[PDB]
């Protein structure tokens, strides 16, 4: 996270997380570091992942 | 991806994990698309189904 943060500096379009898939494809938008979305949270309306 | 839907029948499912308690039967966890979760969260799971 802290090298995502960085890296929406000196890029045009920063593939967030990309090591996590060896290259393949990126899981995280932007806005949710902002919003501090820790994880997926549970579907009983949840609002506790926020 | 359409013509693999319309006519296969295991990509007509979403597949998706979730945690449960011992003592409860609520969720105590479940993710599904998006995973936004380190490369070691990963790897867990995997080994674990497979």
């Amino acid at each position: 996270t802290l090298v995502d943060a960085l890296m929406t500096l000196l890029c045009a379009n920063p593939r967030y997380n990309l090591a996590s898939t060896g290259g393949h494809e990126s899981d995280r938008d932007l806005i949710s570091y902002v919003r501090g979305v820790s994880g997926p949270g549970d579907g009983g309306e949840g609002q506790s992942h926020i | 991806l359409g013509a693999k839907a319309l006519l296969d029948p295991r990509f007509r499912l979403e597949f998706a994990v979730s945690v449960m308690d011992r003592q409860s039967g609520n969720v105590i966890e479940s993710r599904t698309g998006s995973q936004g979760g380190s490369g070691g969260e990963k790897e867990i799971i995997a080994s674990y189904v497979l």
